[PDB]
RNA sequence: UCCAUGGAUCUCCGAUCGGGAAACCGUAUCCAAGCUCCGUGGCUAGUCUGCGCUCUUUGGACUUUGAAAACUUAGCGAACU
RNA sequence: UUUUUUUUUUACUGUAAUUGUGAAAAGGUUGGAAGAUCUGGCCAAAGAAGGUGAUAGCCCUGUAGAUUCGUUCCUAUUUUU
RNA sequence: UAUUCCUCAAUGACCGAUAGCGUACAAGUACCGUGAGGGAAAGGUGAAAAGAACCCUAUGACGGGAGUGCAAUAGAGAACCU
RNA sequence: AUCAGAAGUGAGAAUGCUGACAUGAGUAACGAAAAAUCCUGUGAAAAACAAGAUCGCCUGCCAGUGGAAGGCUUUCUGCGUUCAGUCAAUCUACGCAGAGUGAAUCGGUCCCUAAGGAAACCCCGAAAGGGCUGCCGUCCGAUGGGUACACGAAAGUGACGA
């Protein structure tokens, strides 16, 4: 059957890409909780 | 199995061709010369001693057999001989009138001679060519003087 | 003289006299050779050329000492400026005072965090490396 | 020569792998300008011009000769 | 052959036959005694010699074979690397500002 | 000085390593790798202006380097970019020069696994692309 | 090789010249001064002067502060129990 | 203007000399190998520690110090508007 | 007086590979999730590689001999002490 | 040793935790009513590989052509069979190594805007922030409009349903 993952690159990078996290005060602390953690990957 | 915790030796007083004694092991007692100084391990090779037998299968280049060379023994495993009393000796640091180091020879029944640094470590190993190649520029083109500061010989087209 | 080659500039002036140009080196010549020269700043091969000038039989009037002047004036050295204006006073030149611009190059004048991670980064390295290497 | 990477920097977004307008270019350096018609006019002021000399009858070569000289 | 006969035989080794040898890299102190000419004919030389060493390394390792003397291409970059270094110091011993930064500017243009 | 030009090159350093071609003559087109941010206009002024290439048109398009991944640890290679330079006139290369006859010996390897009409042309272009 | 000191070179994002799907794209800022080279215009024509750019130097005009754990001082302030 | 140089004297977590210097003997036995054991000398302001073919103060690297080097002060950085 | 993103030196009737940090080993990795986020496993040949030339039987030596080594079930290729 | 001291101090059970290994069991199964057969070759081994012949199945939504979305080297050539493939595989979307993608016109970039998003100014709000896109207003955003200068506009337009 249709599963829930439907793959788009472009709206990847606008709900979890770099700059969709720097545009709000929830993913600048995302991205420093994500820093502080060490992952390799900070954005998706 | 490298299991201990040892430390590098810094700066050593055992250098390749020295006369030495081996004072520990399989081949104790027995003199030799420093062939060659393998410092990451802290081990050195003297030539003829500390045989070992290595089962190499021959390939296409090499050849095949049981083969019989010097396995590396540990650097505080051999002792080099004074040159007077022809015993094994420890190595002193004696500054000379102009002031370079020199070894000498240190410890209760020695004579305190000066060690010679070997004649064998100012000869290359690899020796220079006879014969220079197609793309080796001569060494009397290298040293002609094109560029003057003084009289702005040789100066860019500015 | 623009390429700052002034041997082979002074060995083509001697050359330029071998071959009986020597009257076509009049004062505009040697002024426009003294002008390149102090605009690319090779005041002392100037002041050669200017003596090489002087002994040519060529007389400098008040132009060639305000160049030179004003560029002994603009690198800070004021002595040779008036002795070059006692020279052309003996000379008999018209000259006057006058305020020449100094250029404003010749006038006289812990431990932070990330350097100490630099630090230990590099202690830390230098450990590592002091120990016997496991062949393989 | 093989370098070691980390493995994340295979999710970085390559035009080889993206939507078709998707466009991130390699640092070229810019020859001209975009037209609003969708082309592009080059600039020769813009283009590189290389000062390169003759090389034949130069003696000079890439080593220099390592034979036994003098002491 | 002794010469290469048209610019696509520049990208190989046309002297090589008996081991061929090849000498050092250029010492700084040498390339001081060069004028600025004979420096940028230098570079072009090395940079013709680089471009022929790297095109052997790519052929041989295309066919799995291995590229011989590898120490060549080292040589020839230090030694493009100290005719800059030269360059770079005659530029800022020049007394003038303009053609100071008309020198570094001729050195680093790319 | 800079009264010749905005963009002026004296030492240039543009790496150009030529693929070997399949044949020896009547080249009218070679293959080389060079760096991704090379422009078809700077290899096509390198090439004739250092070597002295009769270049007629530069095709250019980028690789990704070679990898090697085994979970966490991944090598790679670096992108290049491949050229394609034709010529206006065709070339040929010597068969004695290193090393083109082991690479041709090698290529044969790997592979192993007369009615001509009047006015018919024997040594016509052969150019790929677009 | 290596060490100490001082130098030359010194890609990009984060990020701050503008845009942006981070690691990419577009970018000669603007305006006064004084100097070699460059080009063109005009006089009664000789050390004649008057107009310019490009790039160089010294300034001054716009604006770029900026991160960081805990501790500190404040604002707001639960619920389980 | 520049160079040579009179230049006091001690103190330092200066965790300075990355990794400078830095003491101290020989035999027998067993054992693959000696540091073990028996005989028998010596150093210690050094018996912290890590190695070496087993458990080594004297085999090796160190260690205590002692020397060198560089901060202080004696040796005022003053003078002119 | 408070605290430790940090540095240098030292200590432990602290732990010793299911313990001790999640990580003694290239770990905030692999892997899971759209995402915030969650989150591993895995140490030891031998003193020294001397890592077993050569022979025999199998398609193929990891086998049986031989040899190395104090010792070879001490014979391994992210793993061989007991 | 002994005598004392310090405790993360004693396992058979918590549908306890981690690892290892059994049982069921050589059992179920080997995944769409298209389908196989033989000669020759390779190899240690061939129903499953190569090449050929015979036979069958798909032909407007499982089965052909080109490609968007996604994937990201799976492509091709040589070598190989440790892993994977519902195999004892010599073969392979598998391992090693090398190679391959060529544009003025294709698709993007670029210009233009929609829905929408965001700055500035202004308004509001314990903080964080929220609103406002305009009467003069900026920058993004295709799923649409555009294809051989730049600047300007009280000109036309572009410009549209079933
Ligand atoms: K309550
Ligand atoms: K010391
Ligand atoms: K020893
Ligand atoms: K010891
Ligand atoms: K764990
Ligand atoms: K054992
Ligand atoms: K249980
Ligand atoms: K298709
Ligand atoms: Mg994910
Ligand atoms: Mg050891
Ligand atoms: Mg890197
Ligand atoms: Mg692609
Ligand atoms: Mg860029
Ligand atoms: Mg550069
Ligand atoms: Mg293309
Ligand atoms: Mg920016
Ligand atoms: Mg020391
Ligand atoms: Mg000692
Ligand atoms: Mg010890
Ligand atoms: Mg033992
Ligand atoms: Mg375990
Ligand atoms: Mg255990
Ligand atoms: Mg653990
Ligand atoms: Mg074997
Ligand atoms: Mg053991
Ligand atoms: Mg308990
Ligand atoms: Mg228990
Ligand atoms: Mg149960
Ligand atoms: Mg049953
Ligand atoms: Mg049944
Ligand atoms: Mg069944
Ligand atoms: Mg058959
Ligand atoms: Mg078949
Ligand atoms: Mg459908
Ligand atoms: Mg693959
Ligand atoms: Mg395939
Ligand atoms: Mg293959
Ligand atoms: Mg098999
Ligand atoms: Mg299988
Ligand atoms: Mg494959
Ligand atoms: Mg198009
Ligand atoms: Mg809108
Ligand atoms: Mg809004
Ligand atoms: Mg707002
Ligand atoms: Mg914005
Ligand atoms: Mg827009
Ligand atoms: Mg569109
Ligand atoms: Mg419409």
């Amino acid at each position: 059957p249709k599963r829930t993952f439907q793959p788009s690159t472009i709206r990847r990078k606008r709900n979890h890409g770099f700059f969709a996290r720097k545009a709000t005060k929830g993913g600048r602390r995302v991205i420093a909780r994500r820093i502080a953690k060490g992952r390799h990957r900070v954005t998706a | 199995g490298w299991k201990a915790a040892e430390k590098l030796i810094r700066h050593w007083k055992i250098l390749r061709g020295d006369n030495v004694m081996i004072i520990r092991g399989k081949d104790k007692g027995e003199t030799g010369t420093v062939k060659r100084v393998i410092r990451s391990q802290n081990r050195v090779i003297v030539e003829g001693k500390n045989l070992i037998k290595k089962h190499i299968k021959g390939g296409p280049d090499h050849e095949g057999g049981i083969f019989t060379v010097e396995a590396p023994l540990h650097a505080s495993n051999v002792q080099v001989v004074d040159p007077v009393t022809g015993r094994p000796c420890k190595v002193g640091v004696k500054y000379l009138e102009d002031g370079t180091k020199v070894r000498v020879a240190r410890g209760t029944g020695t004579s305190g001679s000066i060690i010679p640094r070997p004649e064998i470590l100012k000869i290359r190993t690899t020796p220079r060519p006879t014969t220079a190649g197609p793309k080796d520029t001569p060494m009397e083109f290298v040293w002609e003087q094109t560029y003057d500061a003084k009289t702005g010989k040789g100066m860019p087209d500015l | 003289y623009q390429a700052a080659r002034i041997g082979e500039g002074d060995e083509m002036i001697d050359k330029m006299k071998s071959a009986g140009y020597g009257k076509a080196l009049d004062k505009k010549e040697y002024y426009g050779f003294l002008k390149i020269l102090c605009g690319i700043e090779r005041l002392e091969h100037a002041m050669s050329v200017f003596k090489n000038m002087k002994a040519d039989g060529c007389k400098p009037g008040i132009k060639t000492y305000d160049l030179l002047m004003g560029k002994m004036c603009a690198n800070n050295q004021l002595t040779r400026a008036n002795g070059l204006y006692k020279e052309a006073a003996r000379r008999g030149v018209a000259v006057s005072p006058k305020e020449y611009r100094v250029d404003p190059r010749f006038l006289k004048k812990r431990e932070t965090l990330p350097e100490k991670t630099a630090r230990k980064r590099r202690r830390l390295k230098q450990i590592n490396m002091s120990f016997v290497k496991k062949p393989h | 020569s093989f370098r070691r990477k980390r493995a994340s920097s295979l999710d970085i977004l390559s035009p080889k792998r993206a939507p078709r307008d998707f466009y991130k270019g390699k640092n070229c350096k810019p020859t001209g300008f975009h037209t609003k018609k969708g082309g592009y006019v080059v600039q020769p002021d813009k283009l590189p011009n290389y000062v390169i000399p003759d090389l034949t009858g130069f003696k000079l070569k890439p080593y220099v000769s390592q034979c036994p000289i003098e002491v | 052959v002794k010469i290469a006969k048209n610019p696509l035989e520049e990208f190989f080794e046309f002297d090589r036959s008996k081991p061929v040898v090849y000498g050092r890299g250029w010492k700084a102190s040498e390339l001081r005694l060069k004028s600025w000419d004979d420096l940028q004919k230098l570079w072009y030389v090395l940079l013709k010699e680089k471009n022929m060493l790297m095109t052997q390394r790519q052929m041989l390792q295309a066919q799995n074979m291995m590229f011989p003397n590898p120490e060549r291409i080292p040589k020839v970059r230090r030694s493009m690397c100290r005719i800059k270094h030269v360059l770079t110091e005659r530029a800022i011993e020049e007394p003038d500002p303009r053609r100071s930064a008309e020198m570094k500017r001729m050195v680093n243009g790319m | 000085g800079s009264r010749l030009g905005r963009r002026v090159v004296h030492f240039a350093n543009l790496p150009i390593k030529l693929l070997m071609p399949t044949k020896l003559t009547n080249i009218h087109e070679f293959a080389l790798r060079t760096i991704p941010s090379a422009t078809k206009i700077e290899i096509k002024r390198v090439l004739e202006s250092l070597y002295g290439f009769e270049v007629e048109k530069v095709n250019t398009l980028n690789m990704d380097g070679k990898k090697k991944k085994r979970g966490g640890l991944l090598i790679a290679k670096a992108d290049y970019k491949k050229a394609y330079v034709t010529l206006k006139n065709p070339l040929s290369i010597s068969g004695d020069l290193f090393p083109v006859k082991f690479i041709e010996e090698d290529r044969k390897s790997k592979v192993k696994g007369k009615k001509s009409h009047w006015l018919d042309q024997k040594e016509r272009r052969e150019v790929g692309g677009y």
